[PDB]
């Protein structure tokens, strides 16, 4: 619930590095893409992201 | 430990489709039941995108993808040195399993701003072509670009096997470590290559890392990555490293293929729009780092091969926009005879002068500046239309200095005996000895020449205003042929 | 989502009947009200899907083979091109107008068929069989399959027997054996008809003289023409003869895109029933470059993936199983033959272009035909240095071969000094007898439209060129100095060159004094 703007900066949980995602589109069924500020390597289809 | 399993939804072009594996990494290595390995690539919402690292003829939809709980990763090491390894680091040479050796990520972030320094020792590949003229420093990218057969790879091969030489007379502490990255290459030529390299005793430094044009697409595009996290161990511990990847050209062509196998939207000459960032993320690697990391080094050599010359194609301009110089090897001149067919004109060293021999940086400064002109002459006195006896003077000059840096293949020279046949050449000795007989004269020059002149050349680094008077009169009392 | 949870769902879990004891009570009460808003089912029928474009996307037809001739109901006839696993689609022989949504689709149960037989030859049909010249169903005839597996290598023979064009450029330099594929290439408007016709129009000139088993049958098939086209070559055909040997299978622009894919397939059955029967066939595909565009029509509206220009990937596929049906078999096999000649229409000479690179690999041979050479007067604007025919080393006439091998070479040494020496200012005594002697050659050899040539009356005008007799005409004569030659020599060395087929030197020695009492209009 309450998806973040577009442009908006998001935080992964328990990366090996701070990766920041940056949020792109609002893929449509509370679903938003983003584009990541480092690398993707390491990263797990439950992991925490907290909105900026 | 409580393995995590996954049934294959669909398998074929390449890629298995999934299911389950809901825990898996992005980039993570998992491996089939029939012992094949995969790179776990595209994290979806109900399968994972798996990249299979061999033929994905012994896979099957219902198949058992079990997860290894890691990113991709190549044992490195000091076991890996005399070793023939494929893409994933696996030996293949028969030799038993990697021991004494460490598994790491292949797909590391290059050193940052601070985690350099600027590359200021030396090179020496023994090609007195390269080493006078296009001079390489320790933590260069160096590109080897030519046609198809113009010596691209004998560049590369002297290079190693001169660093089995240099290792014998050196400290512990500078000693370069080869990786020869076979990419796409005949299983035959990596095997002439390897025995090439054991008869020299050149591969006691070197690992060769070969994935053939039978291998799949992902274990070619991912073996320049297994064998710069293989060469980054000698990198990161204080030493030094030497990397060859041999057609990068077919590297990416086998990442094209795994784009065009995933549906992805090419681009020029249907190339991803990320094949530049496919050689990026890799030439990035070859660093030299500073007092605080270590001080180690990567120094790498990638091999592009253009079609009819054209240095301005896609994949051509992407390294030359990557790498720091240009090593470019032209089919005109190798025809000729001329081998390194080194085009003068264009290869060039970015870092280069300021990580040369210094006798070979107050010797070849007075050598590219008369090869300079030997092009400029040749190129307008073509028509043979008159002569000034200067241009012609030139023209029997340039033509000395172009045999005095002919040179055979599998016999690198050491730099003291290299420079000495520049000083023979620029300082007037070779002058009256035809051109037909340098090859023979400075053979003779190096042979009757006390063996005390590249001692001391060799030891100070540096032709000091006590040698050049000494090695003038030892350059006088030379038995040229012909005379 | 995934299997292994919805494969356990065909065991029944409910336990507990408020609801299927119920409506199973309360089912067929609520169907039966609507019964007259219901179709029935269909399995071993179709019914319409959606209809767009001469593709009709057809649910049902459980039974229908790959390539089979399905009917809908308003009795236009389809062909189930690609089943699938929910529909069936199908091409359109005809207007999708007259086909709607709910239509019903019965399958024929036949692989398409045309009539074959003595009784088709004469006839104009259409691109599927069906007589478009408007007397009467062909009668004496028998059904065939359009896509019959073409001959092995093991019911082959080699290429020996000359098949005569009638045209001196092609008789002599490019020569047709009686079973080759020999493609007709080159721009819009250079003559690639012309040469076909002539072809056809010398077959009938042969008919008459030859005993019955040298016959040669000759199918025309023109594909994506006009319909006023394919009539004045109706009237051409009538009015010469030549359509006592002569099927016209017609496809036009208006028709179908599928009846143009299947107007090749369709002549080449109709021409395979002379290569079976030990007789001996000759087909022309007009339009080749015209059916792979009626196939690529079909192909991307049937969602096929595209390649380079947008064909489908089994475009070469389409052509090579249609050109390898002509063959010269075996004498087990009766030993006829059939030979094709498909015109590719260039577009400004490339021939690097995907369908002319793909019929230039199957056939054995090139006629090009520039559009340089056409307006420079050379007609047939045969292009000798690119036109090739590579069974033509001891595949012609032999006499013509005595003096056709001697045109080859110094028509080859006139090409070279040709744009050299287009002055004639400065000239050496010896470039330029190639320059006389390679003019005289090429005058000798261009032709008028519907006039071909016996193979004896063309062998003596290249052997009165070949030789001395024409080093003085000037070069504008020697189209009045060959027809000289052809009226004034006595035409009983026609009568023995033709039937021993080579010169014997008797008869050589008599054709140097009978070539030497012309009057040359040289004046
Ligand atoms: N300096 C040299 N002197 C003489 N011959 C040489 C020299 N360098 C290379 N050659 C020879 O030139 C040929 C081609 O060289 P090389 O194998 O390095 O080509 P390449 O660029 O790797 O081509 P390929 O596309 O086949 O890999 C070989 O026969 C090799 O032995
Ligand atoms: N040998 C010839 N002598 C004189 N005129 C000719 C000759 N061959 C063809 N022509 C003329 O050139 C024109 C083009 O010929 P033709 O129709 O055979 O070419 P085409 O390749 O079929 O052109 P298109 O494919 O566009 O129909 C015709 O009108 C014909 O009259
Ligand atoms: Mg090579
Ligand atoms: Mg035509």
């Amino acid at each position: 619930g309450e998806l973040p703007s577009i442009l908006s900066s998001l935080e992964v949980e328990g990366h090996s590095v701070r990766l920041v995602l940056e949020v792109a589109q609002h893929m449509g069924d509370n679903t938003v893409r983003c584009i990541a500020m480092d690398s993707t390597d390491g990263l797990v289809r439950g992991q925490k992201v907290v909105d900026t | 430990p409580v393995i995590h399993l996954g049934r294959v939804l669909s398998v074929g072009d390449g890629i298995a489709r999934v299911y389950g594996l809901k825990s898996v990494q992005a980039g993570e290595l998992v491996c089939f039941d029939s012992g094949v390995k995969g790179m776990a690539l595209n994290l979806q919402a109900d399968h994972v995108g798996v990249v299979v690292f061999g033929n994905d003829s012994v896979i099957h939809q219902g198949d058992l993808v079990y997860r290894t709980g890691q990113i991709v990763n190549v044992p490195i090491g000091p076991g890996t040195l005399g070793r023939v390894t494929d893409g994933l680091g696996q030996p293949i040479d028969g030799k038993g399993p990697l021991t004494n050796v460490r598994s790491s990520l292949v797909e590391v972030k290059a050193p940052g701003i601070i985690a350099r320094q600027s590359v200021r020792e030396p090179l020496f590949t023994g090609v007195k072509a390269v080493d006078a003229l296009v001079p390489i420093g320790r933590g260069q990218r160096e590109l080897i670009i030519g046609d198809r057969q113009t010596g691209k790879t004998a560049v590369a091969i002297d290079a190693i096997i001169h660093q089995k030489n240099c290792n014998e007379q050196v400290p512990k502490a500078q000693r370069v470590y080869c990786v020869y990255v076979a990419v796409g290459q005949k299983r035959s030529t990596v095997a002439q290559l390897v025995k090439l390299f054991t008869q020299t005793g050149a591969m006691r430094y070197t690992i060769m890392v070969s994935a053939t044009a039978s291998d799949a697409a992902p274990l070619q595009f991912l073996a320049p990555y297994s064998g710069c996290a293989m060469a980054e161990y000698f990198r990161d511990t204080g030493k030094h490293g030497l990397i060859i990847y041999d057609d990068l050209s077919k590297q990416s062509v086998a990442y094209r293929q795994m784009s065009l196998l995933l549906r992805r939207p090419p681009g020029r000459e249907a190339f991803p729009g990320d094949v530049f960032y496919l050689h990026s993320r890799l030439l990035e690697r070859a660093a030299k780092l500073s007092k605080e990391l270590g001080g180690g080094s990567l120094t790498a050599f990638p091999v592009i091969e253009t079609q009819a010359g054209d240095v301005s194609a896609y994949i051509a301009t992407n390294v030359i926009s990557i790498t720091d110089g240009q090593i470019f090897l032209e089919t005109e001149l190798f025809y000729k005879g001329i081998r390194p067919a080194l085009n003068v004109g264009l290869s060039v060293s970015r870092v280069g002068s300021a990580a040369q021999f210094p006798g070979m940086k107050q010797v070849a400064g007075t050598l590219k500046l008369e090869l300079a002109q030997y092009r400029e002459v040749a190129a307008f006195a073509q028509f043979g239309s008159d002569l000034d006896a200067a241009t012609q003077y030139v023209l029997e000059r340039g033509a000395r200095l172009t045999e005095m840096l002919k040179q055979k293949q599998f016999a690198p020279i050491p730099i003291e005996r290299q420079t000495v046949a520049v000083y023979a050449a620029t300082k007037g000795f070779l002058d009256k000895v035809r051109v037909q007989d340098i090859v023979a004269a400075e053979e003779a020059v190096i042979s009757q020449v006390n063996p005390a002149v590249f001692k001391i050349l060799k030891a100070n680094g540096k032709i000091t205003p006590a040698l050049d008077a000494h090695l003038k009169a030892e350059l006088r009392k030379v038995k040229l042929p012909g005379a």
